[PDB]
RNA sequence: GCAGAGGUUCUAGCUACACCCUCUAUAAAAAACUAAGGACCACACGA
DNA sequence: CTCTGAATCTCTTCCTCGTGTGGTCAGGAC
DNA sequence: GTCCGAAGAGATTCAGAG
């Protein structure tokens, strides 16, 4: 039935045309299928998913977006990311990510002022989220100490 | 610009010592006043450090030699 | 959605794995432009003084 | 700044030391005034000031007044950040129990007080009294009594007897107990009380007591009398809309605790009657329980929106807790996300990047460059300039992204190839553009997939990204030696279209003057792309020490193949391109380039091969027309035949000739055969459909049907897939798995009927639901594995241990699954690998097995090398370098500092997505018949029958390589003798599938000694021949008469004496099991090797790997004997049967209550060996290790997990499993303390006792004896000496409580610990920093 | 206007989208066949019979 | 530019991450400029 | 009879990210 | 203005057999 409908129109029955190339202007060998597929357009556009953060908000735990990266918040260097990074051996990159790029507010602002000066130094500092954990597990009778 | 690091690691063949030595060299070339002993071609300090390594000019012991030479020249003008 | 001419062939890898390669003719004739209506609520609260 | 973390129990004095005040007001900040209340949970006076250098009042607003408490309001003028460090203590009106000890799994309060947890709860929650200092009265210090009993005891003694009630009573009991005296007394009775259950419990209690007295903490501190609070800023009031300021789900918990404490204080101030104060104190204790962990006891409290409150333990444990959400996975700045797409114009070290998000990323870099260049003076001016994105900003941005790698990252990253780096190129649009070839590693799908992008900032981090992250530096995947940067689907199709041949094409037979002339011919259209020609190539082989020869020669080749000869660098031969170049061919071509020319030419390849593949797949026009899918005209005839056969079978069943199951199996098999015939017809019509004109006569060759091009080349689509597309769909199963009798006759080209589509949807939805649940369970397993092997980091160039693994090719009955070539490639020999001729060291004991050595081994008849595996290493805190061989991701041995534990755990967990979760012995080919652990008996017939249980038939060739292997059942009759050379395709052995025959060792007459008729046996009627065959009755189901005596069949000679086995004095009596159908009578002459009786005779997916790595003993485990000797049934199955082993030399202590529900294949008179399956079933890993050694358990586990992985085709080198196993059995159990200090029942880390013994052997004093205890990873990771590593993983409450009571201290020295604390990880670029730090210490 | 990737058809077995493609081509063929005899004016009889 | 205040603007501007000048108890000749910000559960999904 | 074992109850963890939609969070009486 | 499933794994009870 579809073949006969094709043959009614002045169209090839095989359903394939010889699409000449747009740039080379040469015939495509192995004639290619051409037809009118009903292409939709899904709601998942890109301009509502093109996100990027330099430095914005912070939380009580000094995480950037915490609950919702829609408030101009950075990506989550998630649980598996630190494994996939330390598997290489990116100690400096990992230390960046989880101390000076995300958590160590003193170190974070110090490195910001450093980068705006051409120099690219880094200060480890103490991850403020680790200080939050320290205070929490210390607030329940279990004494915790950064003993040296 | 450059693409690979094999010609760099081959003489620092731990692939981790390379990172440390080229990092401190790029430090002395970026925050310090040292000029690249390898010609610069609009290239950042990292690839410049790699090029200085691949030319058989910058290595860990050479960096220590430069550091102690700077120390001697500093303490020579303090006496 | 809409419907437009479709040809099944690898065109210089731009449709490498599953990606579509729509022509500038689609955008030119305003074929797939979609209106999106956003809403910006704003309230006036009983603030003191 | 520090090097360790200390854990203890905060006594109610250091709580006051921490706390800067006592919270007395339940009120938080007022709704009317933002200022906090006088002494509320939020309070500037006893915490930090609300604003920096500003007190709560306006008295000292000016910063001038620094560090001075304001007299007017009693508030300091310190910076407000201190509101995150200050604490406050709640002075409980009465002591209250700590939940982390009461009603917990460790049950520390239970072991300590030696009370039932029920009774402790009863006294604490005020249900019943507990006595203290009973004295003269019958009640001791440890008794629990009800209120009526309390009245009676008060009658017994008015005051000397004391029964305090509530938590105060427990406090007093803890005070009265002295650890040291109790500890030594408990040791005293531990030395005598030999009851195993009592021994375990007493060892637990004594361990608690010792680790609690040696650690600096008293037992009174379990009962918290002074609760501290979180810093107010760590527990704030967030919003301003709707209900002004909402809560934090913890302020209300603290308010409830404060309110209960205040009401109790008021009652104590008013001396209320004891019943109401009991109620008040009980609900105070309950409120403290809810604060500690809302949900450890009873109805978790709630006053806000009918949901459990997020208690403090809630904020620590679980994913949502701080440890996982906020510590290991901190969201990062300088990051971005966008749906990604493909760009061929990019190189391999490059990635697309939108100008918008690149500008939003490198804003500090843009500011710095602008300030340097003078285009702005202040950060405000730079912000304005970049917000207007002037044209002076774009060319500066392209200046700052000259050599600045960015970390692309996919969200569900599994392997470390899931986050690489590229030099981003600034392009328009909103989508990051990923190079196609690096999507195979990423598992990128380009259907709306979003990849996070991260920017390293510090020049050390940028350089580290360039050296390690960048895609051109990690081409070799760490899972296997197969390269991961492989042309995936479209470029390979283009290359296949290029590198092919058709016997007639425009301009064929032309002779070419080089590949450049071939390109000129094709681009001019004179010659077809795949015409056959003769070209003049110039191959460049490297026979010298790195130099090339210019070998010029003609090659009968195709124009398309000649096109690719301009793409290969010099060092490759032409035969690598003279073929069709499918998928495997292209992957092998890339691998050959990597192993010959290095890495830079291989990147040049990757990029150029992608370019040419795309550029010629474009001109290919590789369509998919429906007419390209030819229906086999043969298929309809085959379907008619299948219909005739199924009709015949069905009508036969309509007469009852066949059974329902028989009809089912026959129709299934005939439909499967019809499907196979249809597949063969479809192929034989499709793969040669082109019948072309060969300058005259007619010739047919490989067809150019586009579907067959896309399938045969390996581009996209398998032979089974295209078969289910064009031919039959075969059959498909129901939900359970039993397939339909009526298959799917039609296919996808022609129409598919409704019922057929429903049957298809069955399997489709099955697979879809399975794959979603698979991704869930695989992610969980990957986390578990990477958290059990996180701390293993290579830290030594060599361990200096001769011990290794006797690695051999795997032959599990079939052919070789993993040949010795790819088995021991990249590993290091453990000992002197000799050659067949002895006294010839073919390989030194310390040489890496790279390509040359493994190639030399094959030609020189290798069968068994020894490799120094990681499980055989001895260095504490990580394996050595030579214990691990090559990193397998780079072209050399492992670098001293890599993190092989994480890479291996990822390489194991990554194929989880690819891993789903829902006779006779005939010889094959040439070789001999050799057997080990063999007890072959030559029967009188002359054939071979074997008494041994674990006797293995292996088909060794004329050289020695074990090509084929087969297990030999007990009593199986063999064709020829041991070592005999047989032909090929021959049958060599068989047996009775449901009959273990009782064979004979010496012929003679038989006497039914100890065989009572009717009771021990049944002369059951022979319903076929008449001569009744005896059935030996088991002692259980028999009558009460013969249960004392055991069945026996003793052989006798011509005189009737006891015939015995030569060597063992015990006679040749053959005991019988139950249901043993014996078809003989006493005094019947049999042969030496004749039968005597007749006795009648589970997951393979991701759960199998989980069960393996969890060391789960199966529900039906095979039971083995821990000592070699004679088998016996000691007791008369009194409750359960018994097995006693009597070795000749050693003593005979053994008793095992084998459940009376197993087919114990071992009889009752056979000398079993230590580690023999007396029953049959899945051999549990624990007893495997404890009865056959570590080198056996590691071999078994790696073989089985690889079999699970090889079944799906995913390649994983065995080191990634051996390291997991080494981290899996790093725990020992002390068997003899010796001169050291280790309790017997103690289960302490293996490295600790190994170091202790290695330091004791420095003197003559003997060390300690141990037995390595294989622990499942989910609680092998939880048993580590470090405590934060286990705390992050799972069961945070359990591990934290155990660390607290033990006073444990963390000496980080680990990857996850340093990650949590944030310092450099001791694995990678930070390994040198950490080795320097440990050198300074 | 659009160039799909052919290699998504065999593996991701959705051969219907090619039947859809051919039928859409036939439908647009009918559309332009009547457009031609409607662009240049043809009487109602010829168009009606077609 | 480190502890405060004043200045020509615009209430207030002392490095608060923050932008110019003065001195240690006194307020103006002067153009580019300003704000340090926010939690927990259910649902549609997407890879 | 008391202790190796049968059971019993109970507790922790279950891809990791996003786009987002929302819903939610201490009064009247002295 | 201030205030009242499933899966396993382990800890814990019954029992049943010496
Ligand atoms: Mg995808």
């Amino acid at each position: 039935e579809i073949k006969e409908l094709l043959k009614l129109g002045d169209l090839p029955t095989s359903g394939q045309i010889r699409l000449y190339d747009g740039r080379t202007g040469e015939q495509f060998e192995r004639p290619v299928t051409v037809g009118y597929m009903y292409m939709l357009k899904l709601n998942h556009l890109v301009d509502d998913k093109m996100h990027a953060r330099s430095t914005g908000s912070y939380s009580l735990v000094t995480q950037q977006p915490l609950g919702g990266k829609a408030q101009f918040g950075g990506q989550r260097f998630g649980e598996m990311e630190v494994w996939a990074l330390e598997a290489y051996g990116a100690a400096y990159t990992l230390q960046e990510m989880l101390t000076v790029k995300s958590d160590d507010v003193n170190g974070r602002t110090k490195m910001y002022k450093n980068i705006v000066d051409g120099n690219h130094q880094m200060e480890p500092g103490m991850p403020e989220s680790f200080n939050v954990l320290l205070k929490e597990i210390r607030s329940l009778g279990i004494n915790i100490e950064l003993e040296d | 610009a450059r693409v690979t690091v094999q010609d760099a690691v081959e003489k620092i063949g731990n692939r981790f010592d390379l990172v440390l030595v080229a990092a401190r060299r790029a430090r002395q070339m970026q925050v310090g006043g040292k000029d690249p002993l390898v010609p610069e071609e609009n290239d950042k300090t990292t690839v410049i450090a790699l090029r200085e390594i691949e030319e058989g000019l910058i290595n860990n012991q050479i960096l220590d030699v430069r550091e102690r030479q700077e120390q001697q020249e500093q303490e020579a003008a303090e006496l | 959605g809409q419907n437009m001419r479709v040809a099944f062939m690898p065109w210089n890898g731009y449709n490498f794995e599953d990606s579509i390669l729509v022509s500038e003719r689609v955008v030119q004739e305003d074929r797939f432009t979609t209106i999106h209506i956003q809403e910006l609520a704003c309230v006036s609260r009983d603030t003191k003084l | 700044e520090f090097d360790a973390i200390k854990i203890a129990l905060a006594s109610p004095d250091m709580i006051r030391s921490w706390s800067f005040g006592e919270v007395k007001k339940p009120e938080t900040i007022n709704y009317r005034t933002f200022k906090p209340e006088r002494d509320g949970l939020f309070c500037a006076r006893i915490f930090g000031p609300v604003k920096d250098y500003e007190c709560l009042c306006g008295k000292y607003k000016r910063l001038k007044h620094r560090g001075v408490i304001c007299e007017k309001c009693g508030v300091e003028v310190t910076q407000t950040k201190v509101r995150r460090e200050r604490m406050g203590h709640i002075e409980l009106a009465s002591p209250t129990a700590h939940i982390w000890f009461l009603k917990s799994l460790p049950s520390r309060i239970g072991l300590l007080l030696d009370m039932p947890l029920r009774d402790i709860e009863r006294v604490l929650y005020f249900e019943s009294y507990v006595v203290i200092e009973g004295g003269m009265t019958n009640l001791e210090r440890q008794q629990i009594l009800t209120e009526e009993q309390y009245l009676d005891a008060l009658e017994e003694f008015g005051d000397e007897f004391d029964a305090k009630m509530g938590a105060e009573a427990i406090q007093a009991l803890l005070k009265s107990m002295d650890l040291e005296q109790e500890c030594e007394q408990l040791r005293e009775e531990l030395n005598e009380t030999n009851s195993e259950t009592k021994r375990k419990k007493l060892t637990k209690r004594i361990k608690l007591l010792e680790a609690f007295v040696q650690s600096g903490n008293k037992p009174e501190w379990m009962i918290l009398t002074v609760l501290p609070v979180l810093p107010p800023d760590l527990r704030p009031l967030v919003p301003l809309d709707g209900g002004r300021f909402a809560t934090s789900d913890l302020n209300d918990l603290y308010r409830r605790v404060i309110n209960r404490n205040n009401r109790l204080k008021r009652l104590l101030d008013l001396a209320a009657p004891d019943i109401i104060v009991r109620n008040e104190k009980r609900m105070l204790q309950e409120a403290v329980d809810a604060l500690l962990d809302n949900g450890r006891r009873g109805r978790a409290i709630t006053g806000s929106n009918k949901r459990p409150l997020k208690s403090l333990a809630d904020m620590i444990k679980g994913k949502q807790g701080r440890f996982r959400q906020n510590l290991l996975g901190k969201r990062v700045d300088y990051s971005g996300r966008s749906v990604i797409t493909v760009g061929p114009y990019l190189r391999l070290h490059q990635c697309g990047l939108p100008k918008k998000m690149a500008l939003e990323l490198f804003k500090p870099f843009i500011y710095g460059k602008l300030e340097l260049r003078g285009l702005a003076t202040t950060i405000k001016a730079a912000k304005k300039m970049v917000e207007r994105e002037e044209a002076v900003v774009w060319d500066i941005l392209d200046e700052v992204i000259r050599e600045h790698p960015v970390l692309l990252n996919r969200a569900p990253t599994l392997h470390r190839l899931g986050i690489q780096a590229f030099e981003p190129v600034l392009i328009e649009g909103k989508a990051i553009q990923l190079h196609p070839l690096v999507c195979a590693a990423y598992n990128a799908d380009f259907d709306g997939d979003q990849m996070a992008v991260h920017v390293p900032l510090t020049l050390e981090a940028q350089l580290e990204a360039r050296a390690l992250m960048m895609s051109t530096n990690n081409i070799l995947s760490p899972a296997n030696g197969e390269p991961i940067i492989v042309p995936s689907q479209d470029v390979v199709l283009g290359l296949y279209y290029m590198t092919r041949d058709c016997v007639n094409a425009k301009g064929e037979g032309m002779v070419l003057t080089g590949p450049k002339e071939a390109e000129r011919l094709y681009r001019s259209g004179l010659a077809s792309l795949h015409a056959r020609v003769k070209v003049r190539i110039t191959e460049y082989e490297k026979d010298a020490n790195g130099e090339l020869v210019a070998k010029t020669s003609l090659k009968d080749t195709t124009v398309g193949r000649a096109i690719l000869w301009m793409i290969v660098p010099k060092g490759l031969p032409y035969s690598i391109v003279n073929q069709a170049l499918g998928k495997k061919a292209i992957s092998k071509m890339l691998n050959t380039c990597y192993r010959i020319l290095g890495l830079k030419p291989t990147v040049i390849f990757a990029d150029q091969i992608m370019y040419t593949g795309f550029a010629y797949a474009a001109r290919s026009g590789a369509s998919v027309g429906i007419d390209d899918m030819v229906i086999p005209e043969k298929k309809h005839e085959i379907i008619s035949e299948a219909e005739a056969e199924v009709a015949e079978i069905q009508e036969q069943f309509q007469s009852g000739l066949v059974t329902a199951g028989e009809r089912y199996n026959k129709v299934i098999d005939i439909w499967a055969a019809a499907n196979d015939r249809v597949s063969k017809a479809m192929m034989d019509n499709l793969q040669t459909e082109t019948v072309i004109n060969r300058d005259g006569q007619e010739e047919k060759q490989v067809s150019f049907n586009s579907i067959y091009m896309m399938a045969d080349s390996g581009a996209r689509g398998s032979a089974a897939q295209i078969r289910q597309l064009a031919g039959m769909r075969g059959l498909m199963a129901k939900p359970d798995g039993s397939i339909i009798e009526t298959p799917i006759t039609a296919n996808f080209r022609e129409g598919l009927n409704v019922l057929q589509y429903f049957i298809s949807t069955h399997g489709a939805r099955k697979g879809l639901a399975d794959t979603a649940l698979k991704t869930a369970n695989s992610g969980y397993l990957t986390r578990r594995l990477v958290d059990v092997a996180q701390d293993l980091v290579v830290t030594e160039d060599d361990c200096g241990t001769h011990e290794g693994i006797m690695m051999t090719p795997v032959i599990e009955g079939g052919d070789v699954k993993e040949p010795l070539r790819d088995r021991v490639l990249g590993r290091v020999t453990a000992e002197d690998v000799l050659k067949p001729g002895t006294a010839d060291i073919l390989v030194p004991r310390n040489t890496l097995l790279h390509e040359q050595w493994c190639d030399l081994l094959e030609e020189n008849s290798v069968d068994a090398v020894k490799v120094r595996s990681v499980v055989s290493c001895d260095t504490d805190f990580g394996v050595c370098a030579h214990c691990y061989g090559r990193d397998l991701a780079r072209g050399h041995i492992i670098n001293k500092g890599e993190a092989i534990g994480v890479i291996a755990a990822q390489s194991i967990g990554e194929p989880g997505t690819q891993l789903t979760m829902r006779s006779s012995i005939q010889v094959k080919n040439k070789g001999s018949i050799k057997l080990s652990n063999v007890k072959s008996v030559v029967n009188s017939s002359g054939k071979l029958v074997i008494t041994s249980r674990n006797t293995e038939l292996k088909l060794i060739d004329e050289f020695g390589r074990t090509k084929e292997s087969y297990k030999v059942p007990y009593g199986a009759v063999l064709a020829k003798g041991d070592g005999e050379q047989v032909a090929g395709g021959e049958t060599v052995a068989n047996w009775d599938p449901h009959t273990m025959p009782v064979i004979t060792e010496v012929s003679g007459f038989v006497r039914f000694t100890d065989m009572i008729d009717g009771q021990t046996i049944t002369r059951q009627t022979d319903e076929l021949t008449g001569l009744s065959s005896l059935v030996v009755l088991d002692s259980a189901e028999r009558t009460a008469g013969g249960k004392d005596l055991r069945p026996a069949l003793k052989i006798v000679d011509a005189q009737g004496n006891d015939v015995l086995i030569p060597g063992t004095d015990m006679p040749a009596q053959y005991f019988l099991p139950g249901k043993a159908i014996v078809q003989l009578e006493d005094g019947v002459q049999i042969s030496s090797g004749d039968t005597l009786a007749r006795i009648p005779q589970i997951t393979g997916g991701l759960p199998r790997v989980a069960d393996l790595f969890e060391a789960r003993r199966p529900k039906e485990p095979a039971i083995l004997a821990e000592i070699s000797g004679i088998v016996s049934f000691g007791k008369e199955t009194k409750g359960k049967r018994r097995l006693v082993i009597t070795p000749v030399d050693g003593s005979d202590p053994y008793e095992e209550m084998i459940p009376k529900w197993r087919q114990l294949n071992v009889f009752e008179g056979e000398r079993v060996e230590r580690g023999d399956v007396i029953s049959d079933g899945p051999e549990a890993p624990h007893d495997i290790l404890r009865l056959r050694g570590v080198h056996a358990v590691t071999r078994y586990i790696v073989n089985e997990v690889q079999d699970v992985y090889r079944l799906q085709g995913v390649k994983i080198n065995d080191k990634h499993i051996e390291v997991i196993v080494r981290q899996m059995l790093r725990k020992a159990t002390i068997v003899n303390a010796g001169s050291s200090d280790f309790l017997e029942g103690e289960q302490v880390e293996y490295s600790r006792v190994k170091i202790a013994n290695r330091e004791l052997e420095a003197n003559g004093k003997v060390g300690a004896t141990y037995s390595r205890d294989l622990l499942g990873i989910t609680k092998a990771s939880l048993a580590t000496e470090s405590f934060i590593s286990a705390a992050s993983f799972q069961e945070t409450t359990r591990v934290l409580t155990e660390a607290a009571v033990a006073g444990k201290r963390d000496e980080l020295r680990g990857l996850k610990e340093n990650v949590i604390v944030g310092r450099l990880i001791p694995a990678g670029t930070g390994y040198a920093y950490h080795q320097d730090r440990m050198r300074r210490r | 206007d659009i160039v799909l990737n052919p290699l998504g058809v065999p593996s991701r077995m959705n051969i219907g989208q090619i039947l859809e493609t051919h039928l859409g081509m036939a439908a647009k063929g009918i559309g332009d066949k009547i457009n031609a005899m409607l662009k240049q004016q043809q009487e109602v009889a010829k168009l009606r019979e077609f």
